[PDB]
């Protein structure tokens, strides 16, 4: 239970590659 | 448990590699090419949403949070995919395994297992974490296969060639070992007793032996070259034949360079399939025989030789890993420099306009300096390795001569025996050195075999298709979309809810702004992609149950992005069709109105089009595509000309609102849904969004 | 009289190479770059008109005709230029040199001197011919410069390092030659007399000698690596700095790969600037010393070794050329295969739509078969070369041992002396073999040096500038095009006598169809290109007499082909200038309404746009370009009224007439002329073409 | 004088090299 659970909009925003 | 780091195969599979590493940590091994498509990896990369979706699809309980520096010190799950930004340029994914105290150990898919200070990691860390647990429905397993065993099956039709190479190598080695005693016979027998008459006969015999050895080397070199050519051709053609059958989501999620770069993997696989196999099965026997002979000559000198080869092996093994790390850094720096050079040459207009020539010179100078530094690091590594190997070899030779002279003085051997030992050394140390030098080759070939053969496991387009129908032959009818949804690989949904019916044998036009999705409907109607939810019906029949060949044959799509391949004008028009009459070709070219400039071109319908029709203009290339589509004689025609029968359905995709006033029906696509539909007059009178965009654009 | 065949440096310079070959045959030698730029060679090659134009410029009298097989045997100038359709896939230029007894002799710039039959030549021949002959105004000479001279002049600052490498190499050679006598001391003196303590002493001494030799090799290798990197960096940076100053006709006429391959040419040059010089000096001295020592040991064995190295040199020299030809063929086949693979992968959707997977598979299989066939021909060449070299080396070693045993039996030598001779052979055969092996390295370096250094002789953009008065400080005023003519290279003219006037501070627009040449006026206004006839005037003064810095600084051009460089948003918006404060960039972004999307980014004004703004799309890159142009603060702005000063001229280029109605003046560009000029109401009246395009467009 | 003289407009149609 660390920090704040990110929403689908925020999940789709932190990328990599 | 052990820390698993799965290295990347391409430049944009960071999240897939991290998910694979975490899955393998808990005992679930899968190919990277399957996890890469589960995560929705594409050209841009992977987002945390794809990682969560794939992990939940893998049985893991997945969650995504944004944390702070102090949140790390708290206790949580071990694997912990994390987001970083290296060089402040591009985002990246790593796996933070454990936090002992102020030290962060991470599996980086691009480098390996590395360690940062807490401050350094918190500096590069972006605060985003992907928490993973092995769920409740997570089952352990190993769903991979040995690629090297798979590619070793190409040797089965070449058993005769392999046997001939083995026999030639055995004869070559035997003749060389026999010829290594010439100097012993010289010094011990002929020179000592002044046998002039014998000298000539023995010398001629050894010359004949050497000539036979040369002939055997010639023959086996030809055989090895032919074997390698055959294996390369087989692997390359198998890979290409499979790639040509894969769905469109394979090509849209990968670059052209990624697909083409695996043609160089075939040579790397061949190296260990053929050369390494030959080296093992030949040099093992050769080294055993040479060591037996050396031990027969002298035990102490054989022990010295064994120590020499052991030291060489230790040095080479120690220098193996550092050398491959520096080469990768050089390749990365060279890629950066090449990108900078190409990008500055292509944008010379802007550089000259803004006077940014000194800036470009400084940037290129800095990148050249970085490349030179990396090259010097690798060169220093090679120089150190060569110096140590040379020390070992030269001091070993001197010590061998020293101990041989000592033994000759003591009477254990003779001078001719010492020189014969010096030759049989050349027939002992070389096989063991060749066997030792197989580690980089085998490692590279294993990596290449996995990289190439994980794609051969991918299901083809025909395999994924369900049962077809042998009673649907014509696609004429009504095209209807039932609650169609679509996304381009775990991204924002292009279409949110699509409901539209296209009347039979009519002309319709879908209108919208840039990025509305009209081209997506065009692709979905041809089964290039499948809707994630909904259905597409053509004359009361599901789009999935119609034969794929019929779907591709009876539907034509002409876009502004035409594709012309190198070949004659007639060859481009006759793409995929072999037996076609020339009268049909000229009729289609006349209907497409391309029959004028083609005749203006030399050779008429044989003009070779250099570099994808570079000589032709943009307006001309479109007309060839229209002629090709008309030659296909389709039932549905999607344009972005009109001389077909009225029964064919015609669909028009355009952002302008003027050329489609006479269309029978107009569908307005906004925000991924069909907001308005009907004829032009009805939409104009309806005072909908069509009226707004008509007043804004066309006034 | 020798047949001169100038080879190609690139793919599109066949006609330039042919004209250079003819000129050299007639006694005029020039660099290929100047001839290429006179012929109008570009990315599509050159045509006949360029060849006759350059020949007339070069003092020749030339003409172009279309002949037949009946005319290929009459009396005419023996050296001519012929057009071929090689492979029925590529048009190409060859030079005809002699026809007699029905055998056509042609210099092909891509192959060399070749001889076809009448049938084959007439099969490839197009029938076109260029006839040339020296005229009254013909002047011979040699205007080409030696490039090895200057690329070795780069070695002048690094002479101390070369001297250190030389001294280390001589010390290494002396230590190795001294250590070559260990086997002689063993067999002749230590083993024979059973001296055990002396054995240990001499063995330790020779071990120390070998260790010193290893240290010297370490030091020399470090120095050589550093020298090579220094020379590579110097050549590369010189080439790049000169290239960045060349005019835009240098970049329009060449591809990106053509400009980039000179970076590999730099390393090719260095391999002979550093490697060949040190090799020649060190190995010549070492070979002489080793030969003297071998002759002292025994004359007959020395003669045998000399014959060995002579045979090796003969074999290598004979095999040199076919290996190069096979390698060239292999590279061509690899290029064709890569092109086919890239085309098939890029256009996979069309292949799937038309069901041409089997045809593409068969075509790629055929090209792979061709590549493999070309690779086996070079493989067999190397196998034959290695087999002959191995025969020579092994039989020479056997014969050396045979003759040495004969001499020892006859008392002319000793066994230790024979073993010492075998040890010393490494200091005579290796240097001469290395000297022989310099033939492929020096020819390649010469070709690379010519390729790279012919560009460095080209005039830069500032050099070609005329006298510029330093009184003009602003470009605000009427823009006049007087009788402006232009053509891209030696092609059909684009602008045929443009004559127009753009008022001061008014928002005017240029309309026309696609490909009319509207962008050409903008490019000429910015002085990227100069008009071949006519003049362009800003504020009365001629454009040629205003400093290039002011022209490039006070004129901005934003088109659809926006280029964004790999860097932060602030870095791209601050291209060219760095002494800019953030409030100015904020104001420009607000004016270009680009502020919002930059704000909603991971790092506002610091987001790194990888792969030339791959993150952004068409619509944001244009806004970034507009913001950058506004930061430029131009007196003339060309677009495809944000802030400004109400006297800054704005010129709009478009083909959709809807957005031009409010423009003060509208210039219709047809057939290379400004046919109609006036307001929207005036032109839409009974004027002619403008009404036609207005009613057709909407 | 072997053949028919090409015109200045048709000369540009006789190209080569790419
Ligand atoms: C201090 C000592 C330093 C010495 C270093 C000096 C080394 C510098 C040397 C430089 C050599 C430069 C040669 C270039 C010119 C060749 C021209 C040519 O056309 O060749 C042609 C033939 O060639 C031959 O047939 C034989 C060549 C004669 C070379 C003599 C021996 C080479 C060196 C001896 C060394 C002795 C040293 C002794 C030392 C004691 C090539 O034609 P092709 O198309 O390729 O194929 C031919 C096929 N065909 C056969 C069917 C026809
Ligand atoms: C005299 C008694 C000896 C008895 C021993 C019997 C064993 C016989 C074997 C001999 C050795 C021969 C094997 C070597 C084969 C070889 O090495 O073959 C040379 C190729 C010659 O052909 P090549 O010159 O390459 O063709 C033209 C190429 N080029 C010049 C155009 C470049
Ligand atoms: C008294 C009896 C006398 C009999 C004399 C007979 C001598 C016969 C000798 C043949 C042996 C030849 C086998 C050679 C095998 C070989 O030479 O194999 C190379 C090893 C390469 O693999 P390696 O370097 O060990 O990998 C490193 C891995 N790791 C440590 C990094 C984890
Ligand atoms: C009488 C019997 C005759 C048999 C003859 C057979 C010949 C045997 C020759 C094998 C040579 C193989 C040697 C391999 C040694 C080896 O493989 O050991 C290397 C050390 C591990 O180094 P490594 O982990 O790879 O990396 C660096 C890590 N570190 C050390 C820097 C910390
Ligand atoms: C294309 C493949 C060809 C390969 C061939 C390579 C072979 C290289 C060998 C060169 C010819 C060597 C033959 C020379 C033989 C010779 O030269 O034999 C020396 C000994 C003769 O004795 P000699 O030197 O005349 O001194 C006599 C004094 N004394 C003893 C009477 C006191
Ligand atoms: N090959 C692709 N891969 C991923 N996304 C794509 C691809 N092609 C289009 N898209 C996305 O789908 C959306 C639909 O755009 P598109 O249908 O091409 O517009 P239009 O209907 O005007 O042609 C676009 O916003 C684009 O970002
Ligand atoms: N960089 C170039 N190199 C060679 N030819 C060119 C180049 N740019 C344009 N052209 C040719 O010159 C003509 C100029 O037209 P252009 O200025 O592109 O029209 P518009 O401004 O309406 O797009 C075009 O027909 C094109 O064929």
């Amino acid at each position: 239970n660390i920090g704040r659970e990110l929403t689908d909009e925020e999940l789709m925003e932190m990328t990599g590659g | 448990k052990k820390y698993v780091c799965v290295r990347q195969y391409d430049l944009t599979d960071c999240g897939a590699a991290c998910l694979s590493s975490i899955a393998q940590y808990y005992g679930l091994k899968m190919s990277l090419a399957k996890i890469r498509e589960m995560t929705g990896t594409d050209t841009q990369g992977t987002n945390a949403y794809g990682l969560i979706h794939a992990a939940k699809q893998l049985g893991f309980s997945a969650k995504g949070v944004k944390a702070s520096k102090e949140d790390l010190l708290k206790d949580f799950r071990l694997p912990a995919i994390a987001n970083v930004i290296v060089d402040n340029r591009l985002a990246h994914f790593v796996v933070i395994y454990s936090i002992k105290n102020r030290i962060i150990t991470v599996a980086d898919p691009g480098k390996g297992i590395v360690r940062y200070s807490m401050d350094d990691f918190c500096s590069i860390w972006t605060g985003g974490l992907v928490l993973l647990e092995p769920g409740e429905a997570f089952q352990k397993g190993d769903y991979t296969q040995n690629m090297m065993v798979k590619f070793a099956g190409f040797l089965k039709p070449l058993k005769k060639t392999v046997l001939c190479i083995f026999l030639a190598s055995l004869l070559y080695t035997a003749l060389g070992i026999a010829g290594s005693f010439y100097i012993k016979f010289l010094f011990d027998d002929l020179i000592k007793f002044e046998k002039l008459n014998d000298l000539h006969i023995i010398s001629a015999g050894f010359a004949v032996i050497f000539l036979l050895q040369i002939f055997l080397n010639y023959y086996r070199s030809i055989l090895v070259t032919k074997l390698g050519m055959s294996i390369d051709k087989s692997i390359m053609m198998e890979y290409y034949s499979h790639v040509l059958k894969l769905p469109m989501n394979f090509f849209n999620s990968r670059k052209v360079g990624e697909i083409i770069s695996r043609f160089m993997d075939a040579s790397k696989i061949r190296q260990a399939i053929s050369g390494a196999t030959l080296t093992i099965m030949i040099d093992t026997i050769m080294a055993v025989i040479g060591g037996i002979l050396l031990y027969i000559q002298n035990s102490s000198l054989f022990f010295i030789s064994f120590i020499i080869i052991l030291l060489y092996g230790i040095i080479v093994t120690v220098f193996n890993k550092p050398i491959q790390n520096a080469n990768r850094q050089i390749m990365e720096d060279n890629a950066k420099l090449t990108s900078a050079l190409v990008e500055s040459v292509k944008g010379i207009e802007t550089i000259k306009s803004f006077g940014a020539e000194e800036q470009t010179e400084k940037s290129t100078r800095d990148k050249i300096e970085t490349v030179m530094k990396s090259s010097f690091k690798e060169g220093m590594l090679y120089i150190n390795l060569s110096s140590l190997t040379g020390i070992v070899a030269g001091l070993g030779g001197i010590v061998i001569l020293w101990a041989g002279a000592y033994n000759v003085i003591k009477g254990n051997m003779s001078g001719g025996q010492l020189l014969a030992f010096n030759a049989l050394l050349a027939y002992f140390l070389t096989p063991v050195k060749n066997l030792i030098d197989l580690q980089p080759l085998i490692q590279t070939a294993v990596v290449a075999s996995n990289r190439l053969g994980e794609i051969l496991e991918l299901a083809t387009e025909k395999e994924l298709r369900e049962d077809s129908d042998d009673f649907v032959i014509s696609l004429k009818g009504d095209i209807e979309f039932r609650n169609v949804d679509f996304r381009y690989g775990l991204r924002k949904p292009v279409l949110k809810n699509i409901n539209l019916t296209i009347p039979k044998g009519k002309t319709v036009a879908i209108v919208g702004e840039s990025g509305s999705g009209k081209t997506t409907l065009a692709k979905l109607l041809m089964n290039f992609y499948s809707p994630e939810k909904g259905d597409i019906l053509i004359n009361g029949h599901s789009i999935k149950n119609i034969s794929l060949e019929l779907i591709r044959k009876k539907i034509a799509f002409v876009s502004q992005d035409v594709f012309i391949f190198s070949g004659t004008v007639k060859e481009n028009l006759c793409l995929g069709n072999e037996n076609v009459d020339m009268d049909e070709i000229i009729k289609a070219a006349k209907m497409a109105n391309a029959h004028d400039f083609i005749e203006k071109l030399p050779l008429k319908y044989d003009t070779f089009l250099n570099e994808s029709g570079a000589n032709l203009s943009e307006g001309q290339k479109q007309r060839l595509a229209i002629a090709r589509a008309l030659l296909k004689k389709p039932d549905i025609l999607i344009l972005d000309i009109y001389g077909l029968e009225d029964d064919v359905t015609v669909i028009i995709i355009a952002h302008r609102l003027s050329t489609i006033v006479n269309c029978d029906k107009i569908y307005l696509l906004k925000d991924g849904e069909i907001v308005e539909s009907g004829s032009h007059t009805e939409l104009i009178a309806l005072k909908g969004c069509y009226f707004k965009m008509w007043k804004q654009t066309e006034n």
